RNA sequence: AAUUCUAGCAUCCUUCUGGACUUUUACUUUGAGAAAAUUAGAGUGUUUCAAGCAGGCUUGUCGCCUUGAAUACUCAGCAUGGAAUAAUAAGA
RNA sequence: GAUUCAUAGUAACCGAACGGAUCGCGCUGCGACGGAUCAUUCAAGUUUCUGACCUAUCAGCUUUCGACGGUACUGUAAUGGACUACCGUGGCAGUGACGGGUAACGGGGAAUUAGGGUUCGAUUCCGGAGAGGGAGCCUGAGAAACGGCUACCACAUCUAAGGAAGGCAGCAGGCGCGCAAAUUACCCAAUCCUGAUUCAGGGAGGUAGUGACAAGAAAUAACAACCUGGAGUGAUUGGAUGAUAGGAAUCCAAACCCCUUUCAGAGUAACAAUUGGAGGGCAAGUCUGGUGCCAGCAG
RNA sequence: AACCUGGUUGAUCCUGCCAGUAGUCAUAUGCUUGUCUUAAAGAUUAAGCCAUGCAUGUCUAAGUAUAAGCUUUUAUACGGCUAAACUGCGAAUGGCUCAUUAAAACAGUUAUAGUUUAUUUGAUGGUCUACAUGGAUAACCGUGGUAAUUCUAUGGCU
């Protein structure tokens, strides 16, 4: 159904190599806006190189529907954006694949066993 | 543990059973189309905040710097809310308020006053079933209370059958069925 | 008990930071030049005043670039107490912030010129003789300038050079000299000094007069001389420390919001 | 001209250039200093509301409102203007 | 405000403490670490004044074994009957000492609709004390520490019977007490903290589950045409939003809820509102059956 | 909302309590329960007792690398990267509870000329084989003891 973009609270941040701003959007008819569709429109507005520099988050639709508003954050380069941004925000976008770590309870059970053995402890890694 | 304030919007009266009281409350239900006696006691309580504020201020002195500040802030609310008319700005006038002044300002009446709803009861059902755009965005709640610049603004929501949208669901069942 | 407390709590924080009630159980805890309740940590400048950072994580990512300096010196600690009349200098953007007291009683980073951001003032706490019989000032900042003039007494300010270590311009503490307040009820108010009472025992107090002829008092610990009788060494914030009245502050604010 | 406060003149100190003396306090006034949260309360359509401390303008991009988040409240103790009232002192 | 203060000088004293045998990037710059004295900051220890519930079927307490004071040690981080020698005979009390009770941690505060009050405060913050009961101690800037150690007492675990190890008034969970109280869950993403630290860790903390302790908002219908006539009824038909179930995107550390929009989704709107009353106080039946000072009601 | 009704008598006017009424952002409990937002919760008596798992650890260009480890770059002292271990710092904060305790604690208000203070911030300082002093200790290797543990001995290196 399309939407109308109009940013707010812009703050050029050269220390962090990024631009931060709230987006505000108007969409009569349509139910919400996906971030894959929003990142394409905010790219062509701001004359960006690459979608991977841009990262987007928040987005509540208000009560009633039609209106919505959220946050956004245009870096320069994707490699700077990968460094300073935490990984969970990038992942929703899909730029970076999720990292499969082991569980928190399982990790704790290693180190309490690792306390008990002095010397060479590394047999406990394969054993658990 | 959690740092969240909370309060009670109403409180019950001391006498449970008085025929003087129960008759006059039942009129306010019948006029303005209310669910239960809590909705009256809410506004009974809400007035007594504003009334006890003015009662504290009015005892002092007209040149006192507390009264000239806190009075003018209180009078701005009553002009904004459409509760006292702007021709009289005296603090004394706030005392002469009644519950009927508050209950004419809520959105049940201001739909009906507008006349789209037709009947007091119908107006409550139109509010709760996601019609009636107040300003920019639609409003679901009878006990809204309108701020006088906003009152001209109430209109059917853009979405919905009165508004000019998909005709709900039951009209489609008749239309596609035929 | 038993030792120093490593946590500070939100709510039990100072009010003049203006950290909110929700969105955290704890608040950042600032020891450095300045006191706990007469300072503001470097995190809540970056996130809750200047709005560069969003999070506590992002302030570490800023500060460990070595972009932030104070007093022409790089401070890597995110919870460094940056107090009254300290300069902050960011090389990217090329903008500098001298922290003054706002008229309401808050910290605010006042933006200043590049030549002005060299110097800063330090009111001397006392003067004292060190070893080899050499004299030495000590400041509110907790610097210790040595070999002053004999001229320089207690309770008065000195323009430091910062680019070099040494002093440049003194000031005296007398009637008809401009003076900001740093603490208490009348904080953020600047006025000429009319008179001081002695009270030989404890707590000297000073009555002094705002530029709209309002008279008000404070203890000498709070009072901080800026400059001469009218004029001032430093640039001042918005309103110049008048503190207009409650009904005036209402009228100006709601006249703004209607646009 | 009412209502405040204040200098003189009817015999009203002075040691100096603001404090010393006027028996001493209580009392009252103004002022200092005293954490926030809570409480009252300024501002603000969290859809209303309990709340919260946020927001609001706008095809402009070193965004702006040199943005807001006020203020009150907190016996004994420290300080001060004052002619009554009441203790208390005394009796060159 | 005030000194035997800072500091300088003189005459000696001791080793028991400083005056760098350390590390990285690059004649020469930058900073990592170490350590002494002096400020400074985060503190802490003492300390001045004033303030509390009931009890007089508690009126006299304190002392040679410190009670109150004095001199001179000692001890402490320093001041002190803090402690030790000698010496004096004081100190507190009818304005409540001394003793007893508390279903007593203190305060910031909470409930309570004139004013004045009365009752509560284990519990979000700030102090205090404690880690089964008492006592002792090491290391360190800081502990008389208990997710450190030694001992006795009280419980209790494994033992091959010689011995060894234990402290949930941390987070879940269980037994037991009771009128009386939740999951042996997921994660450091937010908030902060510790560290050799941009990177590691955190049952601090946060998210979900249980949840009519509680606070706020508000469904269970609305409108038509077709008997009472001085606007209400009448299941007589009549056509006009979410409860629910599943998507979408959004949210989320990963699920989930909210807010949006979606295909289905009410005609005894069976998607059916109950809880207490109907002699008086107290609003509302001299109704109709059964019972017969019985059963029961009844503040 | 600064509020009052029933009950002593054959009836009245009193004093006077008992009962009624309302609140709790106070517990418990009965019956009933469609929706969303917020959210107290082993305090009351047993500061009674506890199975199992978890709640304190930590590495930078920059204290010590000969893993008989890894990794492709191939370095006559030392290529980096790093398990393990020694050293440093933390573990005295936080969290939980309310049994003690009545001029005690705590509160506001002073004082520290009566003192200790890791760390932070700023100062200061040539004056007593100096191209560099000494010998042991882990991890590691070899090897045992005990039924059993975060028990550890003897021997050899640095």
């Amino acid at each position: 159904g399309a939407f109308s973009l109009r940013f707010r609270k812009l703050k050029t941040n050269p220390l962090l190599q990024r631009k931060q701003f709230g987006v505000d959007i108007l969409h009569p008819s349509r139910g919400s806006v996906s971030k894959k569709e929003l990142v394409e429109k905010i790219a062509k507005q701001f004359r960006v190189s690459d979608s991977q520099s841009i990262v987007v988050f928040g987005l509540k639709t208000a009560f009633g529907g039609g209106r919505s508003s959220g946050f956004a954050m245009i870096y320069d380069n994707p490699n700077a954006a990968k460094k300073f941004e935490n990984r969970f925000r990038l992942v929703r976008l899909g730029y970076v694949e999720a990292k499969p770590t082991k569980g928190r309870r399982a990790y704790k059970e290693l180190k309490n066993r690792r306390k008990k053995v002095r010397g060479k402890e590394k047999a406990k890694c394969s054993g658990a | 543990k959690s740092y969240r304030t909370y309060s009670k919007t109403a409180r019950s009266p001391k006498r449970p059973f008085e025929k003087e009281r129960l008759d006059q409350e039942m009129k306010l239900l019948g006029e303005y189309g209310l669910k239960n006696k809590r909705e009256v006691w809410r506004v009974q309580y809400a007035l007594a905040k504003i009334r006890s504020a003015a009662r504290e201020l009015l005892t002092l002195e007209e040149k006192d710097p507390r009264r000239v500040f806190q009075g003018t802030a209180l009078l701005r609310r009553m002009v904004r809310l459409g509760l006292l008319g702007e021709s009289e700005q005296k603090l004394d006038y706030v005392l002469g308020l009644t519950v009927a002044k508050f209950l004419e300002r809520r959105l049940q009446t201001k739909v009906f006053k507008l006349g789209l709803a037709k009947s007091i009861h119908h107006a409550r059902v139109l509010i709760r079933q996601r019609h009636i755009r107040v300003g920019k965005h639609i409003v679901d709640i009878p006990s809204f209370m309108v701020r006088v610049d906003s009152e001209k603004h109430v209109d059917y929501a853009i979405t919905s059958p009165f508004g000019g949208g998909r005709p709900g669901r039951v009209k489609r069942r008749s239309l596609k069925g035929g | 008990a038993r030792g120093p407390r490593k946590h500070l709590k939100r709510i039990a924080a100072p009010h003049h930071w203006m950290l909110d009630k929700l969105t955290g159980h704890y608040a950042p805890r600032p020891p450095g030049p300045h006191k706990l309740r007469e300072s503001a940590p470097l995190v809540v400048l970056l996130r809750n005043r200047l709005r560069y950072a969003l999070t506590y994580r992002e302030v570490m990512m800023i500060v460990m670039q070595r972009l932030i300096k104070v007093d022409n010196k790089v401070r890597t600690d995110q919870c460094y107490p940056a107090g009254f009349m300290d300069v902050i200098s960011i090389e990217k953007t090329k903008e500098n912030f001298r922290m003054l007291f706002d008229t309401k009683g808050r910290f605010v980073p006042h933006p200043i010129r590049e030549e002005e951001a060299s110097y800063k003032l330090c009111r001397v706490k006392k003067v004292v003789v060190g070893p080899k019989g050499v004299p030495a000032l000590i400041t509110h900042d907790g610097r210790t300038m040595r070999y002053p003039h004999p001229s320089i007494k207690a309770h008065d300010c000195i323009r430091l050079d910062l680019n070099t270590g040494k002093i440049v311009d003194t000031l005296k503490f007398e009637a008809g000299n401009m003076a900001m307040v740093t603490g208490g009820h009348n904080v953020g108010r600047v006025g000429v000094i009319v008179h001081r009472e002695r009270h030989l025992g404890g707590f000297d107090i000073i009555h002094l007069r705002d530029a709209k002829n309002n008279e008000f008092a404070t203890r000498i610990s709070n009072v901080f001389v800026i400059g001469k009788g009218e004029k001032a060494w430093i640039s001042l914030p918005k309103e110049k420390g008048i503190r207009l009245s409650i009904m005036e502050n209402r009228q100006v604010l709601l006249k703004k919001q209607q646009m």
